């Protein structure tokens, strides 16, 4: 539980994308070296109000999350502590940070799964159930639903040098861990793409938050 | 004439000028109609004063009770004589100067 | 001359564009390594008092403004025991535990 | 009949920078003293741990004299005049004004750190107005399970009923400190070792020891092993439970050793009932 | 005949902040002063223990004349004029008026703390804000197993048969006085060396020693195993149980030992049950 | 005369420079008309000064206490001495010359 943190900052600037995972990302490994090369760490997505163009409004309660083993801490607090970085031709900045626990949940949630070469739901739940038992983990597969019932696709966009690449990914939510195994979840998780912005856990209320819009 | 002695009353007036400064802090202190502890604080002060086991105790003690005394001007001509008493001496002798400093600040008031 | 050479010769090895506020914090984790050391052992203020005050400026006075090279950088690290390649090379857990061994400090970054 | 409850409970693992002391010049330097094989060990104030048991207790109704605003972190006397009577804060943990002076059902002792503290200084950089300005300083963190010990007078409570809720609190016990825990560090315990009997003598007072900071199993004292299986600790008067049961059941002789017959429960939640039962059936509740 | 029984006993390992002198101007100093190999140990008074018998004495039923208000915090006198013969507390204390006066079957020394005693002092904070004189006080502890020697006047008693709740109190001895709030220090047995002679020549003084500075060893003196190897000191009058006896078993050569031949049980209750049948057959009870 | 009483009176005044520094700094950092804390900055000094246990507690409060202080120009031309008197001697013995060099600071100004 405490035995991995996650470092929040609160953020704040000009509105953001909401498939921005490589532009923070990218941000970030600009301003701190030391992220680049880092192997257990992973960033939560950034919460607030959307707006009708894709776009995320910044809010009192946005705030960038990074979790991080509590032995890694002191090579990624001095390029953070009060720093900002520029996404684009936006000016952003974070605040002293605060560091939160791993707390254990019923069941948990992810808002963007990717697992290379599965693009069809029924393989997707296959390979994450693959996933599910190399890591030791109990548990039943759900994939969160549009308003339609289908189930919800997102979509990371990769603008490596001129070209940019498609991934698409789902949101999995997972139930009945056990809380030693939620906690091993939440602090391994699915994907591996956690760097990029997708593969962390987060108790199962956000889940509710993104079916509702 | 005979210079220890005149150590000797500089050290009593200093002790004086203390004790008027504790005096002030505990009338500071006290509050509303209450009987400002004076009586008490002069008998407490000749208790521990009394209660001592050499050298450390009492010393500790004397620097302490100065450092709460605050501002005292006859300390400050005289550094290094009183300095030099406080540390050498017998701890005994300096508390006969002490005691009898006790019952010479009341002329003070 | 050995430090301008080891600064010379690092630039093209970082690989990226030094960060201002690495280089600050980097040298106020020195000056935190030099006050523990201090802390330990009371003669040190002796030959780093000097030092310690010009750190403390530098880290008091606006973190974009620039060090002056040989006459802050150099010393401090020589007096660190630590050669400019160290100090602008190795990342803050280096640099950290790098300190503490060479102050035989017990602390761990 | 004099009936007292001690015991020893044990944290989970993780991250403590609890109880820092007077910070000498930069460093919140955790509050270390000396403990076993003269090796440093870092603590937590039991006043603490009964500041956050007055704060679960005037969590959930329990009339208390002392309200915790939480907001303006001001302590509210309800009465001016201490009626243990009728306040559950009053009854446990006593007071002293300088009226009547209550002794107080609750002692506890500060909790000790399992494993030595080594190292583990953490970065943190306080802001400051000199222009945006950041100066580094240091904070200790240790990472470890903490013990501790509390013995309880429950015929000394003026209402007997009130034993109850104080088990509760200790099981669900809230943050500990508050602002200064950096690391969001838990004190509900993972595994208990409770004695309720109806004499003075109190062993068991820190039982839980594993040393090796190279893991974190914490294991049983062969001393606390050793008085259960002599004769001493009656095992009908000993309850233990928690993950440590889970490592005792594996242990071979097991089923012959003394220590079987003591109430054990690899939960903790049936621990609690069963004791309160016992408790309730004991005190005529 | 004239018997005595005179007993070292070291209490279990824990943080103590029993005895305080004189509240400098913050710290409850602990009472400490030099002992062997001149470094400063703290101390226990031994009024403190003969408070918590006679505590023991008036909470398990029994007749004492000083009754513990635990209201009040006051001390009452059942009649004001003095009677060994029926009271408990008066014969075995004795009582000064100025009668009688008694002479008091209960002798005891004061209690050593085993361990040096360094530093170690506790911070101690209120709330937060609204901050007054009584916010901020520090208080000293150390951790150690402290050591204290008692001998008795058997024949002094005026009911012979009064000596078996002494010793069951000093086996199960309540709360000794001490900020046991924040600091419960258990002062129960963990060690016994007793011995049941007729003679005044008492030797079994402090014997209990610290292998290590700042550990929780507490072997036995190499002057007292001397001092029984040598003739003097009769097995067959010592009585030893405790934690010690493990440690004394891993001794090599033990059963060629005059030690093995005296009187030593692991378990203090078998110890303390043949001890009182042998007082018993000693006295006719 | 008599060596090591100069090595007390040069302690002394280094801790007296030491705490004119940490004074002039704290009037430096208050503004406008309200009463720079003085007296209560002398109150924590001897509360700070009264709670330690013994060698390290103390030893890295003086000698942070000297740090805080800033530059002492007798301290600087006697590193050795103060350095080796502190080192050496009983730590309640320097608490106790602190103490009367907190009483002692007053001449100064």
């Amino acid at each position: 539980s405490e035995e991995y943190v996650d470092l929040t900052f609160k953020l704040r600037g000009a509105p953001i994308p909401l498939d921005n995972g490589y532009l923070t990302y990218a941000a970030l490994s600009r301003i701190c070296p030391p992220l680049h090369e880092l192997k257990s760490i992973g960033i939560h997505p950034i919460a607030g109000i959307p707006t009708r163009n894709n776009l995320l409004e910044l809010t009192a309660q946005s705030r960038l999350k990074i979790r991080i083993y509590h032995q890694q801490i002191p090579l990624i607090y001095p390029y953070l502590a009060g720093q900002a970085f520029h996404i684009g031709q936006n000016f952003y900045q974070l605040d002293i940070p605060d560091y939160k626990p791993l707390i254990s949940s019923e069941s948990v949630y992810s808002r963007l799964v990717i697992i290379k070469g599965f693009q069809d739901s029924t393989n997707f739940i296959e390979a994450v159930q693959r996933q599910m038992d190399n890591l030791g983990i109990q548990g039943k597969i759900e994939l969160l639903t549009r308003q339609d019932g289908t189930p919800q696709r997102r979509q990371l966009t990769i603008n490596k040098e001129g070209k940019q690449f498609k991934v698409r990914g789902f949101g999995v939510k997972i139930s009945e861990l056990n809380p030693e195994d939620s906690l091993t979840l939440q602090e391994q998780g699915i994907g591996g793409k956690r760097k990029m912005m997708c593969g962390i856990f987060v108790p199962a209320t956000r889940s509710k938050e993104e079916e509702e819009t | 004439n005979s210079e220890e002695d005149k150590q000797y009353l500089i050290f009593i007036k200093v002790f004086q000028q203390a004790m008027k400064g504790n005096f002030a802090k505990i009338y500071a202190k006290t509050e509303e109609g209450k009987d400002p502890p004076i009586k008490k604080k002069v008998e407490r002060l000749r208790a521990e004063l009394n209660y001592c086991y050499d050298e450390l105790s009492f010393k500790e003690y004397l620097s302490d009770f100065l450092v709460r005394g605050g501002l005292n001007k006859y300390f400050n001509e005289h550094q290094e004589e009183i300095a030099l008493l406080i540390k050498k001496s017998p701890w005994q002798e300096i508390r006969i100067w002490s005691l009898l400093a006790i019952a010479s600040y009341k002329p003070k008031d | 001359i050995q430090g301008i050479s080891e600064l010379i010769a690092l630039t093209p090895q970082l690989g990226y564009k030094p960060i201002p506020i690495e280089l600050t914090r980097k040298l106020q984790l020195i000056l935190l390594v030099f006050e523990q050391a201090i802390g330990k052992d009371v003669k040190l203020l002796g030959d780093l008092g000097g030092i310690m005050e010009s750190l403390r400026i530098a880290s008091t006075t606006n973190q974009s403004q620039p060090y002056h090279l040989v006459k802050l950088i150099i010393p401090v690290c020589e007096k660190a025991k630590i050669s400019v390649f160290q100090l602008f090379g190795s990342d803050f857990k280096e640099l950290g535990k790098i300190l503490f061994g060479n102050f035989s400090l017990e602390l761990k970054l | 009949p004099n009936y007292y409850l001690y015991g020893t409970v044990l944290t989970r693992y993780g991250l403590a920078s609890l109880n820092h002391d007077i910070r000498r010049g930069n460093k919140t330097i955790l509050q270390k003293g000396y403990w076993n094989n003269g090796k440093i060990h870092s603590f937590v104030g039991s006043s603490a741990i009964r500041w956050a048991l007055r704060f679960y207790l005037q969590k959930q109704g329990y009339l208390v004299n002392r309200v915790w605003d939480e907001e303006e972190h001001i302590n509210r006397l309800t009465s001016e005049d201490f009626d243990p009577e009728k306040f559950y804060d009053d009854d446990i943990f006593g007071f002293a004004l300088l009226p009547n002076q209550r002794m107080g059902a609750l002692g506890m002792n500060m909790a000790v750190s399992l494993t030595p503290y080594d190292g583990a200084v953490k970065l943190g950089a306080k802001s400051g107005r000199e222009k945006d300005s950041t100066s580094l300083h240091f904070t200790e963190y240790h990472a470890t399970r903490y013990q501790y010990y509390f013995g309880i007078d429950a015929t000394h409570l003026k209402d007997f009923s009130r034993i109850l809720p104080m088990i509760d609190g200790i099981m669900n016990l809230p943050k500990v400190g508050g602002s200064s825990n950096i690391f969001n560090y838990p004190f509900c315990p993972d595994s208990l070792v409770f004695q309720w009997t109806n004499h003075f003598a109190s062993y068991i007072s820190y039982c839980f020891e594993y040393c090796d900071p190279k893991s974190k199993e914490a294991k049983l004292s062969q001393e606390f092993i050793d008085e259960v299986e002599c004769g001493q600790i009656d095992p009908s008067k000993l309850w233990i439970g928690g993950t440590i049961v889970k490592d005792l059941q594996q242990l071979d002789n097991f089923e012959s050793s003394p220590l079987n017959k003591a109430h054990i429960y690899r939960n903790r939640n049936e621990m609690i009932e069963a004791l309160k039962t016992v408790i309730k059936r004991d005190l005529g509740l």
